RNA sequence: AGAGAAAUCAAGGC
RNA sequence: GCCUG
């Protein structure tokens, strides 16, 4: 049933898209690079400058037209409906009364995080040094990845782990077996249905180890580049494991 | 300024950081541009002979003359077109692995490149709407007008939309059409090819450093692809070539060059200086002509090199934007006027004076042409009595003399700027310096002391959120002290200083610092602050700089399973969707702040309802660039056939669904 | 015609202001000719600056600097503190400037009036036409206009050259005096490593050594102000808004250091100027330093205090950057920091209770000072420096930190030379003007020595 | 008035 | 006289 319902959305979108958008329609797909990032918002240059006065405004938030936040609580108006307007208020009040998602989302969604948070407490710090030491910067890698993966093939990968059937059986053969394998595997549980947005992100936070200039007074791992922010600051150094 | 020269503990050069007085508010210019554009586009005629005759000078189409002509006491605006060309042979000789690179850029890469990065550019002055329009409202309007004047569509390649730009040029006249309002607007061969050549001047704001105010130009969006492909170009060989300083970081060169040394016996120099009037003494007739010699010694077709020198010779016929005019007071009153209305310091100007642009042959403009200057000052250093090491990014330049003696270092100093010279570019006498034995010395804010090149930037870190929201704004602002911190910038003391700033900052704009309505409402209906926007203590620390705020609470405890159920659930209604990473995971604080001609804001909203219905129905297009052959309208028809013909519906659901099909 | 193809019309085109075809071939035997340089003198002793001759410079910042006070009041709201004030007050006039007339106080008691209502905003009444320049650009047009004969001129503007005040002398000096609450606040950082426990020591150790000056009370004095007035910048913009600038002791009684007014501003540019009627405490009061000030005698609870009134236009950008005036800690701590560091790196052993010997220039038979005392001194200086940073400040800074270089490589008897014709002391000295702050930089370098044997 | 510095704000458009 | 900020 939710299948079905998903496919009239999408068929009344559709009906949407090609009345109200016939010329747009008709248009080179390749053309969507170009109208991806259409804006006719300025270069701001200062976004923080505004950010006190548009906290304080009386509906700041733009939330979807949901009926969970109910429209007044202990007195307080939480949503403003006619996307519908909310107060920042209201993602306090969800942290307490809202909705709860399955475990598996959350360990899904935290996944990079979280091992990011293990690997920073699941290893000791040897004596703290003090010296002229000399920081050459290098070129290392940024985070630790689930397996080495190509630049090449990040985008092979990350097709085969959310629509396979979607590419090339030559694209198919581009991609690690290992990554794609495992990143299905811990990405399956609901960040593989809609929320691909972010999904995608945190499957290319995984495997994309992007490179980055680091100080270095000795050869660092990514494990090491990942916390080298304070290993070494020109005056000190602590020896890992 | 005794209390900033320490003689004890640590040295002057430590204390270079305190001269730096960014903490204050930032000059900004202020009204009309025109007087310091008129000064800018009048110097390379001033400085083109010894004497500055400028009526003579206005006269000269390419600037080139004998080195007879070059001032040696003071600027010189033009070049010397043997010394040009045999100055960039020797730097095809000298780094023929950059040259090769090069080659494998144009045969493979050049090919590839999409027109649609031209949609990452700054501000574009639309000769169709006569606005300043961002870059890609002035792309799609450009693609459009090409298309219908071509009768073709043009390819998704950024030669492609060269080509189309070369052929719309031969036709006489072009037409373009377009609350809801139908208009046409027709030009002639001479309007597009003045709005081709005519570049869109404005005042550089918010720039430290400088007394006076100056004026940066960019070119229309017609002009645009050759000027990326070019650009490109110059990126890609500046990158293998040891002498540069734009694309390596800078630092890395400048530690390399400290860290040498000699035998304690030969004379070592350090040279560190700028250019006076960089862009305003530079010829792109000089440039197109290094690189016709670059592709020319490296085999390359006609075609190619047609299409690097395209840009220039546009730039050549440029007509740089005036501005709203010279300022004159009656007394008290004040009025602006153009050039030519009234006698001024730029009448020798008004010969060249067009409604309200001004055409200009001689010098440039600075924030257009960055990587070919680069290329152009280079190219100087190399030379047979040249032996030193040279690093230059733009207009600041270091170099490192070690000669057997005093003569010979002076000799090479001075053969280093009359080569600049010959080229065209000036060193500042005064801003030069040249300090013997080396060991101190300072290149684009990095300085460098005997054998330690600590970094010093521009501005602080602004301690601020950015104003996206209280989880994006958080990340952004750790990850920007991590990143000033691991540079050499901030060390533990300054950087944890600038956390507790930061955080302290953070928490007053959401409203979490003192009694507001959120605190408010917090405490009435018992919740307990658990994030560090909610008023709690702050988890973060130096070492942990880099981890995600939910992740790390949930590691120490701070957060129960149920509030991260509550809060990560996908289903909430409070989120949706270079060196800037933002890895903060999307939780119910990832939200977005309501921010809030006619006939452009509903083409935004159609286009992205069209991109988000693509989003959705394409899952397949946020992980790859977009290519498919055909139109948007045949590729979304296969697809939504392929999906709903693969659910397992029944068949008669099936039909209803296609049935409601447009 | 293989890829890219170019039309005989557009060559035309292209070959219009050149003298070469598309692919240039200038017919031209390549070679490097010679030309006849000149001599690289060298800079034997180091230059001085050029002192200007004039009026000395007024204070010409926003808020009070050094002589800014506060009233101690009990333990409330500010809605409270506010009234307290204002109940028990005896306002007259001392010294009144054409500047700022005396009559504009009626604005500020009135403000204070409403603010003891609990509502901040107050309606123009009669003193706001003056206080914050209402119409005053069509008239000034006007007087223009209806005084107007003569031939149209080329615009000469003129900077109005002044010098050293000896004021600033003072402020460095009294900025630097201990104060007896600390005055530095800021939640710390969780600690989870060694690293992260040195880190915030340091920090620590920096905040006790310059928490309690008066440079940091005056520093906390303009972040409050700076804040409390952007934040109420769009609050009405019909209506006069106050904006009172108390803080909290740690006993809790209150401090009220002043009151900053916005009127019927009409901003819609972020470089626009909005108008303000800062009303400040003072401690000492001088005519030569504040000619625009006026100053009227406020007496409570006995006691008498200074209160000056300045009519001031300030832009948004401005108090921004002032509301974030707490980086100005930033520089002078990495500089202790360093000295900490530096210590450290020379045994391998921390000591947080450090503060070495900095040998200095000083006009006095000392030879230096204590590391403290610098760094509150470095403070103070900062502060001062971001106060009155202008394009003047900007240029002057940016071409001294060559000289600064330069007298650093005489320090290691190391030989600076010169190109043909250069003179860096030319480049510094088109930058000193009015800027006080720069004048005693100027008069700080010409006091070190120029030559180094 | 005042802010400010090489030209603007001290409200603009229709 | 109407309206944005
Ligand atoms: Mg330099």
């Amino acid at each position: 049933a939710e299948s079905e319902c998903t496919l009239r959305a999408l068929v009344e979108e559709y009906n949407g898209a090609c009345k109200e958008a016939p010329k747009e329609m008709s248009k080179q797909f390749t053309d969507y690079n170009t109208f991806k990032r259409y804006t006719t918002s300025k270069k701001d240059h200062a976004p923080q400058m505004r950010l006190v006065y548009s906290v304080r405004k009386p509906w700041p938030i733009s939330m979807t037209p949901s009926k969970e936040i109910p429209l007044v609580f202990n007195g307080t108006k939480l949503k403003d409906t006619i996307r519908t307007r909310a107060n920042i208020v209201v993602p306090d009040y969800w942290s307490k009364y809202g909705s709860q998602t399955s475990l598996e989302v959350v360990n899904a969604i935290l996944y990079a995080e979280d091992l990011k948070v293990q690997r920073f407490f699941s290893t000791e710090w040897g004596e703290i040094r003090y010296g002229r030491m000399l920081p050459f910067r290098k070129p290392v890698q940024a985070c630790p990845t689930i397996e080495e993966v190509n630049p090449a093939s990040i985008p092979h990968t990350l097709l085969q782990v959310f629509c396979p059937q979607y590419t090339t059986l030559d694209s198919k053969r581009k991609a690690h077996m290992g990554a794609v394998e495992k990143l299905k595997r811990v990405m399956e549980p609901i960040c593989k249905v809609q929320t691909q947005e972010s999904a995608v992100h945190i499957a290319r936070s995984l495997i994309d180890s992007n490179k980055k200039w680091l100080p270095t007074v000795v050869d660092h791992t990514p494990r090491t580049a990942e916390m080298a922010h304070f290993l070494c600051s020109k005056y000190h150094y602590v020896h890992t494991n | 300024m005794n209390l900033f020269t320490p003689r004890s503990e640590i040295n002057p050069t430590t204390t270079q950081e305190l001269l730096y007085a960014y903490t204050g508010p930032a000059p900004v210019a202020y009204g009309t541009r025109t007087r310091a554009v008129l000064e800018n586009i009048i110097r390379p005629y001033q400085y083109f002979y010894k004497e500055p005759n400028v009526q003579r000078a206005l006269d000269i189409k390419t600037g080139c003359k004998e080195p007879e002509d070059i001032n040696v006491e003071g600027p010189s605006s033009g070049f010397h077109t043997a010394s040009v060309l045999k100055l960039a042979d020797n730097f095809f000789r000298k780094y023929r692995p950059a040259m090769e690179k090069l080659k494998y850029w144009i045969l493979v890469k050049l090919p590839k490149l999409k027109y649609a990065e031209l949609s990452k550019g700054r501000q574009t002055y639309s000769f169709i709407h006569k606005r300043n329009l961002p870059a890609p409202i002035a792309l799609e309007e450009t693609v459009e007008f090409l298309e219908q004047n071509l009768r073709r569509k043009i390819g998704p390649t950024l030669l492609s939309y060269c080509q189309a730009i070369a052929d719309v040029m031969e036709l006489d006249e072009t037409t373009y059409e377009g609350r809801e309002e139908t208009y046409t607007i027709k030009f002639s061969r001479e309007e597009l090819w003045d709005q081709m050549r005519t570049l869109n001047t404005m005042w550089k704001h918010l720039e430290r450093g400088r007394l006076n105010r100056r004026t940066i130009a960019t070119p229309s969006m017609l002009i645009r692809g050759f000027v990326k492909i070019v650009e490109d170009a110059a990126k890609e060989i500046l990158e293998n070539v040891p002498t540069s300083g734009v694309p390596v970081g800078g630092e890395e060169k400048l530690a390399k060059l400290a860290s040498k040394q000699t035998f304690h016996t030969a004379v070592t120099g350090e040279l560190s200086g700028d250019q006076e009037k960089f862009n305003e003494c530079l010829d792109p007739d000089a440039m197109r002509l290094m690189w016709t010699v670059f592709l020319r010694k490296l085999g390359c077709p006609d075609w190619i090199m047609e299409l690097f020198n395209i840009p220039f010779m546009v730039f050549k016929s440029k007509l740089a934007d005036m501005g709203e005019g010279l300022v004159y007071t009656k007394g008290k009153l004040t009025d602006r006027k153009p050039l030519g209305e009234m006698p001024s310091e730029f009448d020798d100007l008004v010969r060249n004076v067009v409604g309200n642009s001004i055409s200009c042959r001689l010098g440039m403009f600075m924030g257009m042409y960055n990587l070919t200057s680069t290329l152009l000052a280079l190219i100087s250093i190399e030379r047979e009595e040249l032996t030193g090491s040279h690093v230059e990014s733009s207009d600041d330049f270091i170099h490192f003399f070690n000669c057997k003696t005093h003569e010979e270092m002076f000799k090479q100093a001075e053969t280093l700027r009359l080569t600049l010279k010959l080229v065209g570019i000036n060193m500042s006498p005064s801003k030069c310096i040249l300090i013997s034995p080396a060991g101190i010395g300072e290149f684009n804010s990095k300085f460098h002391h005997r054998d330690f090149v600590g970094n010093v930037a521009t501005e602080l870190p602004a301690l601020v959120p950015n104003g996206t929201n209280p989880m994006t704004d958080l990340a952004m602002g750790l990850n920007v002290i991590k990143h000033s911190v691991n540079t050499g910038q901030m060390n533990l003391c300054t950087g944890a200083l600038a956390m507790r700033i930061f955080n302290h900052a953070y928490k007053y704009a959401y409203m979490a610092l003192g009694v507001t309505r959120r605190t408010r409402f917090m405490e009435e209906n018992a919740i307990t602050p658990l994030l560090t926007n909610q008023g709690a203590s702050p988890v973060h620390s130096f070492s942990t700089m880099h981890l995600d705020e939910v992740a790390l609470r949930r590691h120490l405890g701070l957060l129960d399973e149920e509030t991260l159920r509550r809060i990560l659930n996908p289903n909430n209604p409070v989120t949706q969707k270079q060196i800037m990473e933002d890895y903060s995971v999307p939780s119910c604080f990832k939200y977005t702040l309501s921010r809030n001609h006619k006939a452009l804001l509903n083409k935004e909203e159609r286009y992205q309802r069209v991109t988000s219905i693509i989003n959705k129905l394409f899952p397949e297009v946020l992980i790859q660039e977009a290519s498919a052959p055909g139109t948007v309208r045949e590729s979304l028809k296969r697809r939504l056939e392929l999906v709903v013909e693969r659910s397992d519906l029944d068949e008669e659901r099936k039909k209803r669904i296609l049935s409601r099909i447009f | 015609k293989l890829q890219f193809s170019v039309g005989t019309t557009f060559r035309t085109l292209l070959k219009r202001d050149t003298d070469w075809d598309v692919i240039p071939t200038p017919r031209v035997e390549p070679n490097v000719p010679r030309i006849e340089g000149r001599r690289w003198t060298q800079m034997k002793k180091l230059p001085l600056l050029k002192e200007k001759e004039g009026p000395p410079s007024p204070w010409r910042a926003l808020l009070l600097g050094a002589d800014s006070e506060y009233i101690v009041c009990p333990p409330g709201t500010d809605q409270e503190a506010i009234s307290w004030i204002h109940s028990q007050s005896e306002i007259e006039c001392i010294r009144e400037s054409k500047s700022t007339p005396a009559s504009v106080i009626t604005c500020l008691t009135s403000s204070l009036q409403s603010f003891a209502e609990g509502n901040p905003v107050r309606s123009r009444i009669h003193e706001d036409i003056i206080a914050f320049g209402i119409n005053k650009k069509q008239e000034k047009k006007q007087s223009a206009s209806s005084s107007a004969s003569g031939e149209w001129k080329r615009a000469e503007y003129q900077v109005e050259e002044m010098s050293l005040p000896p004021w600033v002398e003072e402020e460095m000096v009294l900025l630097r005096s201990d104060q007896e609450d600390n005055w530095i606040e800021l939640e710390k950082n969780a600690i989870y490593t060694e690293v992260d426990g040195v880190a915030e020591g340091l920090v620590d150790k920096y905040i006790e050594i310059v928490g309690r000056t008066k440079v940091a009370s005056v520093i906390e004095k303009w972040q409050i102000a700076a804040t409390r007035t952007f934040s109420q910048l769009h609050t009405d913009r019909s209506r006069i808004t106050a904006c009172p600038i108390i803080t909290r002791d740690p006993s809790g009684n209150c401090q009220f250091w002043g009151m900053v007014l916005l009127g019927p501003h009409h901003v819609k540019r972020d470089t626009d100027n909005a108008p303000l009627l800062i009303a400040e405490i003072m401690g000492e009061d001088t005519e030569e330093k504040y000619p625009k000030h006026s100053v009227f005698s406020l007496k409570v609870e006995g006691k008498q205090f200074l209160l000056s009134l300045k009519i001031t236009s300030f832009s948004r950008n401005k108090l921004y950057t002032f509301s974030n005036i707490r980086r100005v800690l930033i520089q002078p701590a990495s500089i202790y920091s360093q000295v900490v560091l530096s210590r450290a790196a020379e045994n391998n052993s921390l000591n947080l209770e450090v503060n070495p010997e900095i040998q200095l220039y000083l006009e006095g038979a000392q030879r230096g000072m204590t590391l403290y005392q610098w760094v509150r001194m470095i403070l103070c200086l900062e502060f001062l420096m971001a106060i009155y940073n202008n394009p003047q400040m900007e240029g002057f800074l940016a071409n001294m930190r060559r000289l600064h270089m330069s007298r650093h490589a005489m320090m290691e008897r190391r030989q600076v030379f010169l190109p043909f014709g250069s003179r860096p002391e030319d480049k510094v000295n088109e930058c000193i003007i009015n800027n006080p702050i720069v004048a005693y930089l100027a008069k700080g370098w010409n006091s070190m020595p120029n030559v180094y044997y």
